[PDB]
């Protein structure tokens, strides 16, 4: 149970009572001279909560000032000149504009602290200067109705030291540039070596500014540095100087062979002034005035005129997990823009990602459908590009080289449990000392499910269908190691399968076949799954065989396979015949693979469709093993044999043998319906060996995902129903030299392909794996809206007339909702920590928390969030793609993975109770999400003792495909 | 320092090499020392404890007298088994016994497991919350014989997919 | 399956070959246990020694070709997973594991963990010498009194009737071996001892130090008389070529040990006190010590000193021996040491 296990959270206070006054200040279109500034080190010494930013009219700055309870004395604090606009309470309500103001406010405070305490600070980590000693980045947001918590990243890094009088003295012997960090936000550049004393007027007047804001020590006070090319005098104090699995791929390969107040002033405005929520990281286009521009990104970013954006939306933010994630080419160039820099590039980068035949990449999405199978960061420039405009204003203030190398690399380069919370207790009392000038610890997930005021039990795990006897068993997920042990019988009653052999002529080679295959008979024949026997006919036991040299692989493949595939009864007398009373063998051609491009082999299965009757090539599969499972080795065995009756796909059958031998009648009607020309061929029905249990009008709900591929040109989808009782998934090319309206478009009448083949009305629910651009959600919204639903609904009537009478047998969609899936990478929790059985050594949980996530607390679509929750699993995770984490992908190597889930559709009741058809925006969350830990489920393999992996079925066997597009084309 | 120096006078004796065994094993399983600290420390501390059950054998008898005292109490964890000897392995089953929750582990020898006997005797089907329920069709196959009265609008024959736009 | 293993007669290969897959399908649990390691590898190094009475000779026979591959690979293997089971099997193969042949293929895989086996071969090295020492005077200072009691025994039991060839200063500099600096601290203390005596001892310390002071370091002077030329810093200072690389700043042990040393009352002291100025005489009369900074340290200890104090009553009974030499070193600093009056100068008549 992770219920006890302690993760990195600490409430700090509450907004409960809180009260903001909000000052004005417009100036012309010095530090003492200056009101905002003077003031703003005024009350920082004064330990009060306060933040200082532009504005879109310039020559104006605001202060804002924060308390609890008693008011703290404003007629010292605050300048002459400085006027209030704003007098405001916790009762009032709170936009989001001051909602992330507290967030900066109390990292003003917490900053200070911490430089008081031997920590200095690089950028957006704090570390100590000479484990123990660990760089930790802190982020803030607002769980709950009124609460306020953070999250500590601790990340190990190399160690630091601090300038003194020694690194000066080889600084300038050494004729190379000395490399050394810069300023609170890791600066980049090069000590010169003329150090200063504190006995000079240059440093003295220096010193006194610089104590104003930063809390500096109290002999050696300065020294001149060049940064960027440009030379500045600095406080030496802040200056720091850095300290500048494998034996398995060996066995397979052993049988090869053998077989400067000024400069950190601006900086503070745009670097560290982005301290924003992380419950709205799943942000899509604006709400407000309908633009991927809102709020006040517009002094951040390089007019129009948007008035009052009271969304949390965040260009700057959301720029991030546009640039190298999962997105549509047109949403991409969006946030990026085309007319600005780095479009070129994302544009450039495509087109050299990709610098045949229509039925074979059919074949390949076959094969995949069953259970079994460099880029510069764009805010990494962002910041480089503000340092152009710091450095050119301070270099005013006195009267490529600089987007190259500002921000230093110590930040960007590279454990254990109980170093960790050993750091976690020592943070405690800094920052309960920070707020009282209580704070709750290490937070379990009990406490955090506890705090959110919403079960803190484990999800339940829901059970399966199988069978003992004749009829159906319900049984756990752990018996499936003991399938043949208990003989319990499947779902799809017993298939046979016969099947070939393709083999070179290699006598060694020969031999390991023969001994797997009837192997392979047995582990498929002691369980209950039918007969494997071969061919009927009698040619070396099943086996056929053969003869760079694929050409003549190929030969005897075509002409050998083509027309192949195309009175005495002594013990009878005993026993009488029944009579006349009232199904095909699956055939399965297995090829193995002298290989160690192979897309020869599969030729042969191109050749073998065209050159048969439609009867046999109706069920045709494929099955590729490789040879080194002959030679070099169990749990292969069985794991083969469940992949090959999963992907039998029993046909429906066209002759129903009535024999009703009359002109006309009721049995002829059904018999005449079934050859009409506009039902469809080759249905291919899908039973599993395993299908989930049902949980007490009759409805369905499906379950589709979809992802891109590697390029842009293929969109992948896969689709699931409630039950998980069908798999089916699809391919859709989408190519140009509008552009993505069509393809959104064309997934749709797919997805309506399957329920129409059903006669009973439906739920819709999209999982996308990626995560959801502004530009998507248009073509989602439009097509997908209530009248629309409501206008395929009257059209349905026409051609159907039982559909006009009953509206239970009319296969239409009652619901309508989307979900994006994206991973969090914020917090961590490690299960070593406590507060009869452990976790994670040998089974998986998953656990739950969500939430309705309003904008604030106070057309046709709301809020990007709608509703959120998170999603995390004891349960490790596949191979996922590139483009899924690299958000963040730090987080991707913890056990407990973290995963975040939001809501964008929630479309209710299109026909006019059901946890879908509830308007309550937490309600439909935590329906769709235990469901979805249900179809991961499905995803045992029997020969693991657990689920192969994380996530549902359908994202998984996208995944099975998207890998093996990335491997094989 | 110590222990090192007397480590010739330890293997003199048979009962007092385990004596000694022990009280060390609780320094190292307590974490009091891990790699982070010092890695030497592990690399000398096991270098004696190597030669102190080699000692045993230069009787083997002895050398499972203390090694059945030692698994008893219990990346750290990998160095430590790495000395001691192979041990025996019983098959688990995982137990839910129910919404549903997961309860227990009870462990098995696999010599009882065999298809022979007709019910599962060294498996209890409480364990699994197993239910009997009856037969039914299959829903999908159901809703094909349903299809045949509608004739609802022509499916794509799946390669209009896959064309240019 | 290790007993199986030890009972094939030696120089045939007819049957290792087919039992050499036995080797490969149970190596994942071999590492799991170091005692089947150590019985294994045991087994394996001491075949390794008959094949070779290079490697390349037995590579062209087809069945000799798998058998120094697959023996090589399982040694690697067992170092790199369990390291605990390695005095040692190793000390019977003359060739490294670092350098011992790989399959090959990819190169980058090769050299990747060819970086792999030599830091770990470093690193059971340096344990296997930590285990035959039995993981243990090496205290600096218990060094430092460990050298006391010892050289103190070497040099009171010696007679100084004889300057024999083993008693001799060339032989006994040489038998007493930073702690350069540490012997010179003690041997001075040992010539200014109260209860053994006997000036001879006395001589021997001037005469064991005026030849090794200038003719050691001289040998580590000329290699810096001609790397001294380092920028400005170093041709501002000219450390080497102004004057030559000597042994100092050994006077600053001496005049500490020394509170109000200037009496007959006491009877111990005072012999301390007549041993102490003729020591202090003959290290000037065979310039044993560095005197171009001696005489510095004392003008600086005479000029920061404005019943009397300690450094007033070392330069006035400090007997200096170099007489005539110069009016410029000698004269001058008898002058400007005591003050200013003209009283001395009837004691001077
Ligand atoms: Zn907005
Ligand atoms: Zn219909």
């Amino acid at each position: 149970s992770l219920e006890d296990c302690h993760c990195n959270l600490f409430c700090l206070a509450d907004l409960t009572g809180i009260k903001w006054k909000k000052y004005v200040w417009q100036g012309p279109t010095v530090t003492e001279e200056d009101p905002i500034l003077s003031s703003f080190s005024r009350c920082l010494k004064a330990d009060v909560l306060g933040v200082w930013r532009r504005d879109q009219r310039p020559g104006r700055r605001e202060l804002w000032i924060f308390w609890w309870g008693e008011d703290p004395s404003f007629a010292d604090l605050i300048h002459h000149d400085l006027s209030e606009e704003e007098d405001g309470v916790w009762e009032n309500g709170l936009s989001y504009e001051c909602r992330t103001l507290l967030f900066k406010a109390v990292h003003n405070l917490l900053e200070r602290c911490l430089m008081n305490r031997n920590f200095v600070r690089i950028g957006k980590w704090f570390v100590k200067p000479y484990s123990e000693h660990l760089s930790c980045s802190f982020t803030f947001f607002l769980h709950g109705d009124s609460n306020v918590c953070t999250s500590v990243e601790i990340n190990q890094h190399q160690p630091v030291y601090l300038l003194s009088e020694e690194h000066i003295t080889l600084a300038q012997q050494s004729n190379s540039p000395f490399q050394v960090i810069l300023c609170p936000f890791g600066l980049n550049g090069t000590l010169t070596g003329q150090a200063f004393k504190m006995s000079d007027s240059a440093t003295k007047k220096l010193i006194g500014e610089w104590k104003q804001f930063y809390p500096i020590s109290c002999s050696l006070a300065a020294v001149e540095v060049l940064v960027a090319g440009v030379r500045m005098i600095y406080p030496a104090c802040f200056v720091l100087v850095p300290q500048s699995q494998t034996v398995d791929p060996q066995s397979v390969q052993k049988w090869v062979k053998f077989s400067s107040l000024y400069v950190n002033l601006i900086l503070s405005e745009s670097v560290m002034n982005l301290f924003k929520d992380c419950n709205f990281d799943s942000c899509c286009i604006c709400v407000c005035n309908m633009n991927i521009k809102g709020a006040d990104v517009g002094v951040y970013i390089p007019q129009e005129a948007q008035y009052r954006c009271t969304c949390g939306f965040s260009a700057v933010m959301n720029r991030k997990f546009g640039n190298n994630s999962g997105l549509f080419l047109e949403d991409e160039l969006d946030i990026i823009g085309r007319n600005t820099d780095c479009g070129k590039e994302a544009e450039k980068r495509f087109e050299a990602l990709r610098a045949l035949s229509d039925d074979l990449i059919l074949l390949l999405q076959d094969q995949c459908t069953n259970l079994f199978s460099n880029w510069v960061r764009v805010e990494e420039r962002d910041c480089c590009n503000d340092c152009y405009l710091a450095l050119e204003h301070g270099r005013q203030f006195m009267d490529a080289l600089v987007k190259s190398s500002c921000l230093h690399p110590w930040s960007k380069r590279n454990q254990c449990s109980q170093d960790i919370l050993r750091m976690l207790l020592s943070l405690q009392p800094v920052l309960q000392d920070a707020i009282q000038k209580g704070v709750q610890g290490p937070l379990t997930w009990q406490q955090f499910h506890k705090m959110a005021g919403r079960s803190p039990e484990p999800l339940p795990i829901p059970t399966f269908l199988l069978g003992y006897d004749y009829d159906y068993l319900v049984l756990s997920p752990f018996a499936l190691p003991y399938w043949e042990r208990l003989m319990l019988e499947p779902y799809g009653s017993q298939r046979d399968i016969a099947y070939v052999v393709l083999c070179p002529e290699n006598e060694a080679l020969l031999n390991g076949a023969k001994s797997f295959f009837r192997d392979l008979t047995a582990i498929y024949e002691s369980c209950r799954l039918g007969q494997h026997r071969p061919v009927s006919r009698l040619l070396t036991d099943g086996i056929m065989r053969v003869g760079s040299k694929l050409k003549l692989y190929a030969q005897v493949c075509r002409y050998d396979l083509g027309p192949y595939l195309a009175t005495m009864d002594r013990d009878k007398v005993g026993i009488p015949t029944d009579g006349d009373s009232h199904y095909p063998p699956a055939i399965v051609v297995y090829i193995i693979d002298p290989f160690t491009w192979t897309l020869g082999l599969l030729r042969c299965f191109l050749e073998m469709v065209q050159t048969l009757p439609p009867h046999i090539k109706s069920t045709v599969s494929v099955q590729i093993i490789p040879c080194q499972y002959l030679l070099q080795p169990p749990q292969h065995l069985k794991s083969l044999a469940f992949s090959a009756f999963t992907q039998c796909r029993r046909p429906l059958p066209t002759s129903t043998n009535v024999k009703t031998l009359t002109g006309f009648g009721p049995g002829l009607a059904m018999e005449t319906a079934l050859r009409s020309p506009d039902r469809p061929e080759c249905i291919r029905l899908y039973a599993p060996p395993f299908i989930l249990a049902p949980v007490k009008q009759k409805y369905n709900v499906l379950f589709v995902g979809y992802c891109l591929s590697h390029d842009q040109r293929w969109i992948l989808a896969s689709c699931t129903d409630l039950y998980g009782e069908l798999l089916e998934t699809c391919i859709i090319n989408i190519d140009v030299p509008s552009a993505r309206k069509f393809g959104l478009q064309k997934l749709w009448e797919w997805c309506l392909g399957l329920v129409q083949m059903s006669s009973l009305p439906w739920r819709v629910v999209i999982g996308r794996l990626g995560r959801i651009g502004h530009g998507e959600l248009k073509d989602w919204s439009c097509l997908l809206s209530r009248r629309n639903l409501q206008s395929l609904s009257k059209r349905l009537k026409d051609m159907c007339r039982m559909c006009g009478i009953s509206a239970a047998d009319s296969p239409s969609i009652l619901s309508a909702c989307l979900v994006a899936m994206e991973p969090q990478g914020s917090f961590v929790i490690m299960p070593d920590s406590v507060s009869q059985l452990n976790t994670p050594q040998d089974t998986s949980c998953t656990h739950i928390l969500v939430f309705p996530t309003s904008a604030s607390v106070q057309p046709n679509i709301l809020q990007q969030p709608l509703a959120l929750g998170y999603f995390v699993s004891t349960a490790k995770a596949g191979p996922l793609p590139d483009w899924f984490w690299s958000a963040c992908p730090q987080a991707q190597y913890q056990c407990p993975l973290f995963l975040k889930a939001s809501l964008h559709l929630h479309v209710p009741s299109v026909q006019s109770s059901h946890p879908l058809d509830s308007n309550q925006t937490s309600d439909v969350l935590r329906f769709v999400l235990e469901q979805y830990n249900a179809l991961s489920w499905l995803t045992c393999d029997p020969a693991t003792q657990d689920r192969r992996s994380c996530l549902p079925i359908h994202f998984v066997v996208l995944n099975q495909l998207y890998n093996f597009i990335m491997n094989m084309l | 320092n110590l222990v090192g120096g007397m480590f010739d006078t330890v293997q003199r004796s048979t009962q007092q090499t385990t004596e000694w065994a022990m009280l060390l094993l609780e320094i190292i399983i307590s974490g009091t020392v891990d790699m982070q600290s010092n890695n030497e420390l592990f690399t000398t501390v096991l270098d004696m404890l190597s030669v102190l059950i080699n000692g045993t054998l230069a009787n083997k008898r002895a050398y499972m007298n203390l090694a059945k005292k030692l698994q008893k109490e219990l990346d750290s964890l990998e160095k430590v088994r790495q000395l001691l000897p192979l041990p025996k392995q019983t098959r688990d089953v995982i137990t839910c016994e129910p919404g549903l929750q997961v309860s227990t582990k009870q462990k098995i020898s696999p010599w009882d497991l065999f298809e022979g006997l007709k019910p599962s005797a060294p498996l209890s089907w409480g364990w699994f919350g197993t239910v009997r329920v009856d037969r039914r069709v299959a829903r999908g196959e159901e809703q094909q014989r349903l299809l045949l009265y509608h004739t609802h609008l022509r499916p794509r024959p799946r390669a209009y997919y896959l064309e240019p736009l | 399956v290790l007993e199986c293993f030890e009972k094939i007669r030696p120089g045939e290969d007819e049957l290792l070959k087919l039992l050499l897959p036995l080797l490969l399908r149970y190596s994942g649990e071999f590492v799991q246990s170091a005692y089947l390691s150590r019985r294994l590898a045991y087994f394996c190094t001491r075949r390794l020694a008959l094949q070779l009475d290079p490697f390349s000779d037995l590579l062209m026979c087809p069945q000799h070709r798998p058998l120094v591959f697959g023996l090589s690979c399982i040694l690697q293997t067992i170092l790199l997973c369990c390291p605990s089971a390695l005095g040692s099997p190793l000390d019977h193969l003359p060739i490294a594991p670092s350098n011992l042949p790989m399959p090959e293929g990819n190169s980058a895989f090769t050299q990747q963990v060819r970086a792999k086996l030599r830091e770990i071969e470093q690193q059971i090295k340096e344990r296997g010498q930590a285990v035959e020492v039995r993981w243990s005077q090496e205290a600096t200072a218990g060094f430092t009194i460990g050298r006391v009691l010892h050289t103190l025994e070497v040099l009171d039991s010696h007679s100084f009737e004889r300057s024999d060839f083993s008693n001799s200063l060339d032989s006994l500099c040489n038998r007493i071996f930073s702690d350069d600096d540490a012997v010179v601290s003690l041997l001075c203390e040992w010539a200014v001892s109260c209860k053994r005596s006997g000036r001879h001892r006395a001589m021997v310390v001037a005469k064991l130090l005026e030849k090794r002071q200038a003719e050691i370091e001289a040998e580590r002077c000329g290699e810096s008389e001609a790397a001294d030329e380092k920028g400005s810093i170093a041709s501002g200072s000219l450390s080497a070529p102004s004057a030559p690389i000597f042994q100092d700043v050994l006077l600053q042990f001496l005049d500490t040990q020394a509170p109000m040393l200037t009496d007959p009352r006491s009877e111990s002291e005072r012999v301390e006190f007549f041993n102490l100025v003729l020591l202090f005489c003959e290290l000037i009369r065979h310039d044993v010590f560095s005197h171009n900074m001696y005489t510095c340290t004392l003008i600086s200890r005479g000029d920061l000193a404005f019943d009397q104090p300690r450094h007033v009553q070392y330069a006035t009974h400090f007997p200096i021996p170099q007489e005539e030499s110069c009016s410029h070193e000698c004269n001058q600093r008898l002058v400007v040491l005591f003050g200013v009056g003209k009283q001395r100068d009837d004691a001077r008549h």
